[PDB]
């Protein structure tokens, strides 16, 4: 039951409710998931048709985001009607109704909606297949919900149980003051609901090397590499990712995207190579790794890294990087690899 | 067109007063009895005039197995309308049996229903 | 598909009168339209054959 | 809270923001793409490429410091982003940029290569981004023989007949210190960058005055692009609107914001308080739309923009959408007005209180470019809460009821039907 | 040009044109499945209609198999009309219309059917997927066309004109006088299609060890092994496929499938686990890898092997023959593994 | 959808004569049909009311 | 109703006829100068009556690039009529643009269509 909040003499303020229960803790496949789309629907006192036109009517917007290690609830708003959404937020983790009717009529449908829009995404595949390959059950769970493991409102109920406690979550606010958010939070059912555990591992994950996995899929074609980092490694790979989608180096104009997963035990280097034609993603990928494999000087990235970094200003709880004046050298060593597409006329990782 | 919760208030008014629901419920029983609907397999709810939008979305809400329970016994009252006849005494729908399985999806979908309606039309007095 | 459904006119004739789908219980009460339909033609017939002797 | 602006010359714009962890310092012209001609469309978003050009963006990459720019219709930006305790370092890459040097960049393999580069984005927005390509040809049709008519990112016939002596011909023309308003925004302070500035000599670069042209005016009009192998029909339309400093801009933007933005996918916005939803979502009329009050220097569109699947109610679609907008001039409510209030002093909020530098600076230097400062957030929801709704009444009754429409449109579009079916739409028979 | 051929005192007879042109020889992805599709339309002297309605008078039916080696064109008919089908053939290796109307009213079509239906049998998936990771670019080609590779007309006339030659295709007939057989075919236009190389490889193929493929799938879950086997080692894993499916094994009644797939060059062996149930196909493919790994005593299916061999032989190009008598015992060393369905929770290669 | 389309006789109206797909260049040579629509009007109008006075 | 392979049968022979094609060529020329079709932008296969069974497999068959050049014309030859104008004579169709590029998709399903039905009629002579 963590409470943090920047103020500012802003008309506007943001509120975030940040529960560890992203899909690196989903019980089943897509739970997680499932139940970001369940977030904002009836509580039993309030159907999400009225939250709606209420928050409507005094300024203010609600929206349930979910990613690997969070499923983050956030209120945008006029900044004096902060009381009101504190107890929007809470009564969601603490009474939402969870009726059957809204799972078939609403959450479903809109599941199906994301994974539909991600399902065209080679590159979004790919990131997914990074994951299973390199951490497996855990971190490597599947973003969305797919079907292919069939979740009940039951497993969504016991996901909520499972993951919306006391110590698995963070309150955080911006252009609030402090002082305020936690008299309100203490005033809100957030504080009645259970102090269960924080799910938060504090050893490092385990991972694997050497992984591969192919993936037919018509459209573009994408090359992938991933990279499990350790919690002291993270500073040099960070600079890695803006280095290579800078113009720092020649090879940025051969990749459609790099960059780190950051998480508090450790993190994943993601680099993906994308195009229509398969012989460009593979002469790409395979000129990408040759050129890490020789290594390269990443001094030059530095301020710039910490630039990028620093635009990052909307985080609260951001993983601090002071390591970044140490990092100079890398070399690709050992890494996984994904294709996704014309997987026949693709590169194998033998062959990198 | 009375609506189910207009109908509801009313008639749990009835049933919790211990006078009217002495003299009540006896002339309800013996009304529903002479009704005959029992005899043709069917429970009340299945009698429910289901066009329109309230009906619909209970019926669209109810349970797969209540729902196939529910088809079957209108067909089946039907066939026995058409012959002019009753069902076996047996196969008549028992009073423990005449529940109403619809009702609570019915007065859910007018609550949100009524909700809305306001919501529609709500003043702001500043 | 039969011509009985195709054909722009045997369609309507079709629609109405062979498979309109019947409610399988309707008693002979429901016989009255039919017969206020023949009533319709027997005075129209009878009347404009009576017409042409009349003044 | 407050904006500061001092001139010695070249008119220095700040707006401190302590929360911020990092700072912009940046160039805004006074011109766009409006203020291009049918041949040379596209001068300015060349411009802009060669700015963020490779060569260009590693020097700026080496000091620690991100380019940014943004080519608009009645202004430009080049804006450079470093670390608060950078700012001079931002300035020095500026002064190299625009003063000290000026056709480093215009080498003939730089030129080419971004000739290039620009030619196969703007091919790409043509042949995949269907929304923001039938925008674009609203105004173009809106427009049309007329500055605000062509396209920010220019055609692909004048891209390819463009060449440096364009580019040159241009930055001569419109990069002037008349028609420039220096911007520093997130963490800085007025006084250090003003210093800093005023630290070089150059004053004689200056004196000169760019180009005029003609007014723009609003054409009822339509262009149908159709194409029935694309999977939905995307439609735009509009009447002529508001110009920014119109004493109606708030009126505007607030009756856009009572219809609204819709994403029939998203269970949220089904809920919306939005007397359209109700027809639109029996028969799921569309997959989204979004009403918007765009505004510029010499008019402006209002309208709306929408895609759908439903190929046969297209006309429902639009007639329905129509008739909502019909109500504004006859029956609008207290309540509409009243929620419409809130969620447009949201959306004021979320424009100009986020936590990026680089739109801050954008946002600052186009308004001091107009009128010679920004208007506070402040003042705004004062003015925005003083509308009513006879006020709406009256600016829908000159600007919707039976007036002159702009259409776009591709894809399945067959079932929209003719322009006056759907222009007689914009007013109701009464006795 | 191999013309060989049995009689017997029959009413029926069976002629075949065997043609090295399977997907193992496939161009680009799924051409031999089109090319396939592609036999018995339209030639340039006798449209598709009339071949049908001809046939029908004389009493006899056409049809054209894929596999992984051969494209097989086929005729069952009435005796006595042997020259009227050997000539039917023979215009569809040298004459096909190759309409482009063709490709897109009935041959794409009837592609999709195919791959449709195979694509809801996990076991198929999970055998394309063995092939796919045991020998790649070569056998492991996928067998139908699912476009993920763009397949054109001109595609399907190039592979014709690579895989329809004399050197590369065998005729045999059953139920046929092999003196006229050879006659028929000698004056047909078999004998005049352009005599090019036969396609079979008579070396061993490039093949891997230790690869694992994950494919995620709503259905039924299925756990796969696919073993490379030499030339040599045929006849050892023939009896083992028996033996494992038979009654002599405890645990047939674990396994939904067990084969050798054998040709001129080597073959896979391939064993199957299907279940809606992924705990039941973790269980029983763990522990058929363990018993297996304990090593076995496949004599006593030595008998059941050559009788099961003897029904499964019936083509006149039936592998080694005598090589079973040598088989005693066998021990599961190297191996590839597939798994698809509920991937998240199956076995990994590693636990295996 | 609109009123004249679900309702079950304006739809008629609406799929005859207000929302009917109209090949772009017909010409004046098509207007005879509603001419002849108008003389059966005329016909039927006038007739019947001196029907009133005829013997 | 005439076939098209009747009006190519009759054409070619007068066609390959060195007398008749001196004698009729010259006023088929005429006949369709003054037809004007191709002063409307039209080729004269766009002219072919479409609302039957050949036709119909004809214009399905025709490839995209053609098929979107037909549309093109017979819409702007709509909007040409419509205003009772011609078209300026520099977008008028040339003798040598009035090609007969549907006739051979046209022939093709003809000759499909006549193989069916006899086909479909074959008489078996025991
Ligand atoms: C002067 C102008 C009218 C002249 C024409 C009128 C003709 C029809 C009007 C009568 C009518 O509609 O009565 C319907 C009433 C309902 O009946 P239900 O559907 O429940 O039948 C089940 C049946 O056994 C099925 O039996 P089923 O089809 O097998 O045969 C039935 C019966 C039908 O007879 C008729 O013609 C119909 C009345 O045929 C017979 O076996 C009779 C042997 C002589 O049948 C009855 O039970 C009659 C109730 C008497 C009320 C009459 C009031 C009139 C003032
Ligand atoms: C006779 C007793 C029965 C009474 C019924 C009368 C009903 C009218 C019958 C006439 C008819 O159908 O003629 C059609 C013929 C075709 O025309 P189009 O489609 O090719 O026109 C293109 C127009 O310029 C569009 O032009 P627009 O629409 O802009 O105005 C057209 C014109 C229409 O006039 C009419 O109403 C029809 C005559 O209005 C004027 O400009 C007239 C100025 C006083 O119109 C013509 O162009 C005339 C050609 C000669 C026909 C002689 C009739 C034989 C008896
Ligand atoms: C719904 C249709 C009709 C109804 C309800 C109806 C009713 C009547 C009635 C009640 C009478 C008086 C009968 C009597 O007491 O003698 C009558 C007379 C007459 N009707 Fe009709 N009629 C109908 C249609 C027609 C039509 C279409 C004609 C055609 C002209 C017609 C022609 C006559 C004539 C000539 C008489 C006078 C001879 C007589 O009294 O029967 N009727 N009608
Ligand atoms: C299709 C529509 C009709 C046509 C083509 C038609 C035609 C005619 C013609 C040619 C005449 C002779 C006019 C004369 O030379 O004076 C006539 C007379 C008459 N018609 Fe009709 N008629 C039609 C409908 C009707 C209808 C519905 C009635 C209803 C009773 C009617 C009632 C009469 C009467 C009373 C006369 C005698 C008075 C007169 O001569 O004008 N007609 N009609
Ligand atoms: C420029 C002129 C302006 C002046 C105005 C005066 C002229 C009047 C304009 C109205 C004209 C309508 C005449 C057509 C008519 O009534 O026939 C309708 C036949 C229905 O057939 P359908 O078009 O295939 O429609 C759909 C129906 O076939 C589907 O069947 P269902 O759902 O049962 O509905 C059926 C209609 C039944 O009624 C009849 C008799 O057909
Ligand atoms: C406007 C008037 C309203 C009246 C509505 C009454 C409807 C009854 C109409 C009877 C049509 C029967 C057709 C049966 C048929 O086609 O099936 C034919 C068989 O028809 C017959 O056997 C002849 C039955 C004789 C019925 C006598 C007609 C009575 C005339 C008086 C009615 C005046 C209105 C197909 O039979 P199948 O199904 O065994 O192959
Ligand atoms: C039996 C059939 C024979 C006649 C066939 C010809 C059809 C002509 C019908 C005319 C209807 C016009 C309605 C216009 C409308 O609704 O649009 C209304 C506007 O109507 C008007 O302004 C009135 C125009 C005056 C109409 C003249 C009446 C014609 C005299 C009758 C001749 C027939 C006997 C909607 O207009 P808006 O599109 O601008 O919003
Ligand atoms: C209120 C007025 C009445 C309402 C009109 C709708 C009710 C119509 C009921 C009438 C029943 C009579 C139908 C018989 C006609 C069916 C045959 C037919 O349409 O064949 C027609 C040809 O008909 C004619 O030439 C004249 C028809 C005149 C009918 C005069 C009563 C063939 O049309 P066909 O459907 O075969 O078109 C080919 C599609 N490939
Ligand atoms: C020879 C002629 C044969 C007739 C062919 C039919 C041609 C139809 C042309 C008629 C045009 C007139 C239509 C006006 C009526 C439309 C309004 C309507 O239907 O409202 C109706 C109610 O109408 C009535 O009560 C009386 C209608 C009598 C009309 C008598 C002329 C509302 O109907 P609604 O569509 O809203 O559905 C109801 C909800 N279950
Ligand atoms: C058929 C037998 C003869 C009947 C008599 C003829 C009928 C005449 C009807 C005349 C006018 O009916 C009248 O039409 C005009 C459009 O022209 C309508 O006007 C409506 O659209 C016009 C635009 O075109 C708008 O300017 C106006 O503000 C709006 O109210 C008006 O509200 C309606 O009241």
């Amino acid at each position: 039951l963590t409470v943090s909040a920047r103020d500012a003499p802003t008309k506007i303020s943001t509120l975030a409710v940040k529960v560890h229960g992203g899909s690196r803790y989903a019980t089943k496949d897509g739970v997680a998931h499932l139940l970001n789309r369940f977030n904002f629907q009836n509580t039993n006192t309030r159907s999400a048709l009225k939250l709606v036109r209420e928050s409507e009517l005094l300024g203010g917007t609600f929206k349930s985001t979910l990613d690997r290690e969070y499923i983050t609830l956030k209120a945008t708003f006029l900044k004096d009607d902060l009381p009101y959404y504190v107890n929007a937020l809470a009564d969601v983790l603490y009474k939402t109704a969870f009726k059957p009717h809204e799972l078939t009529e609403s959450v479903l449908p809109a599941a199906r909606y994301d994974y539909a829009v991600a399902e065209q995404c080679p590159v979004k595949s790919a990131e997914d297949q990074l994951y299973a390959i390199t951490f497996r059950k855990g971190l490597g769970n599947p973003l969305l919900y797919d079907g292919v493991e069939r979740v009940s409102l039951q497993d969504i109920k016991d996901f909520a149980d499972k993951v919306y406690t006391k110590e698995n979550l963070e309150v955080s606010g911006e252009n609030v003051v402090e002082a305020d958010l936690k008299r309100f939070v203490d005033e809100s059912l957030l504080s009645t609901l259970p102090a269960g555990k924080s799910l938060v591992s504090k050893s490092e994950p385990k991972f694997f090397l050497g992984e591969e996995n192919r993936v037919r899929f018509i459209g573009d074609s994408v090359a992938a590499i991933g990279i499990p980092v350790n919690k002291a490694s993270l500073a040099q790979y960070e600079v890695l990712a803006n280095y290579l989608t800078s113009a720092l180096s020649e090879l940025s104009g051969l990749i459609s995207s790099a960059k780190l997963d950051k998480f508090t035990d450790g993190g994943l280097f993601t680099l993906f190579v994308r195009d229509q034609d398969s012989a460009v993603v593979s002469s790409n990928i395979k000129k990408i790794v040759a050129d890490l494999k020789k290594g390269k000087d990443l001094s030059p990235a530095i301020n710039y890294t910490k630039l990028k970094n620093a635009v990052q200003n909307e985080s609260v709880s951001s993983p601090i990087e002071l390591n970044f004046d140490a990092v100079k050298d890398f070399k690709l060593g050992k890494f996984n690899y994904v294709a996704v597409g014309d997987v026949s006329n693709l590169p194998y990782l033998d062959e990198l | 067109p009375q609506s189910f919760t207009s109908i509801a208030r009313i008639g749990d008014y009835i049933l919790k007063s211990p006078v009217l629901s002495k003299l009540c419920v006896p002339v309800a029983n013996q009304f529903i009895n002479l009704a005959g609907y029992k005899k043709l397999g069917l429970k009340f709810d299945d009698l429910i005039a289901e066009e329109n939008p309230i009906m619909q979305t209970a019926l669209r809400r109810l349970p797969e197995d209540e729902s196939y329970a529910r088809a079957y016994r209108i067909i089946r009252a039907h066939q026995t309308e058409l012959t002019h006849h009753l069902l076996p005494r047996n196969e008549w729908i028992k009073a423990q049996e005449d529940v109403p399985y619809l009702l609570p999806y019915i007065l859910e979908a007018e609550a949100a229903a009524k909700e809305k309606d306001e919501l529609d039309n709500i003043e702001v007095s500043k | 598909m039969a011509f009985r459904k195709s054909n722009v006119y045997l369609s309507l004739v079709n629609s109405y009168i062979i498979d309109s789908p019947q409610p399988s219980s309707i008693n002979y009460w429901w016989n009255m339209g039919s017969l206020l339909g023949l009533c319709l033609v027997i005075q129209i017939v009878t009347g404009i054959f009576m017409a042409m002797h009349y003044s | 809270a407050e904006v500061t602006q001092l001139s010695n010359g070249i008119v220095v714009a700040t707006e401190h923001n302590p929360s911020a962890h990092t700072a912009s310092v940046g160039v805004v012209f006074g011109s766009g793409a409006a203020n291009e001609n049918p041949y040379n469309n596209g001068v300015s978003n060349l411009w802009k490429n060669i700015f963020l050009s490779k060569e260009n963006s590693a020097v700026a990459a080496k000091e620690g410091l991100a380019l940014s720019s943004n080519i608009s219709r009645d202004f430009q930006s080049y804006i450079v982003s470093s670390l608060p305790g950078s700012t001079d370092k931002s300035l020095d890459f500026l002064n190299q940029s625009f003063i000290q040097q000026k056709a480093n960049l215009l080498s003939s393999s730089n030129f080419e290569a971004t000739k290039k580069s620009v030619l196969k984005q703007v091919q790409d927005f043509e042949d995949n981004d269907h929304p923001n390509r039938v925008l674009e040809h609203l105004h173009s049709t809106a427009f049309q023989n007329t500055p605000l008519s062509l396209p920010t990112r220019g055609t692909l016939e004048s891209l390819e007949n463009l060449v440096v002596a364009d580019l040159e011909s241009f930055a001569n023309n419109h990069f002037l210190n008349s028609n420039a308003v220096v911007v520093g925004t997130g963490n800085i302070k007025h006084e250090d960058l003003v210093n800093s500035i005023e630290s070089k000599n150059l004053s004689l670069q200056t004196g000169t005055k760019p180009v005029l042209k003609k007014k723009a005016a609003f054409l009822g009009s339509e262009v149908r692009l159709r194409d029935d192998t694309l999977p939905k029909a995307w439609i735009s339309l509009a009447v002529e609107g508001e110009p920014v400093n119109s004493p109606n801009y708030f009126v505007a933007k607030l009756a856009a914001q009572i219809f609204g933005s819709y994403n029939a996918f998203e269970p949220a916005s089904r809920l919306q308080g939005i007397k359209l939803l109700d027809n639109i979502q029996e028969y799921q009329l569309c997959d989204n739309f979004n009403h918007f009050s765009l505004s510029y220097k010499d008019s402006g569109l209002w309208g709306f923009s929408t895609a759908t699947r439903n190929v046969t109610m297209i006309d429902d679609l639009i007639h329905f959408t129509l008739k909502q907008w019909n109500r504004l001039t006859i029956s609008v409510t207290d309540t509409e007005v009243e929620r419409a209030k809130s969620l447009l002093k949201l959306q004021l909020g979320q424009l100009y209180e986020s936590g990026n530098p680089v739109n801050d600076a954008n946002l600052l230097g186009a308004e001091v470019l107009i009128k010679g400062s920004k208007l506070s957030l402040g003042e705004a929801f004062k003015k925005i809460d003083a509308i009513t709704v006879k006020d709406v009444k009256a600016w829908a009754g000159k600007r919707l009821w039976d007036q002159d429409i702009a259409i776009a449109g591709t894809g399945q579009i067959e079932g929209l039907l003719d322009y006056m079916r759907i222009r007689s739409d914009m007013s109701m028979m009464r006795w």
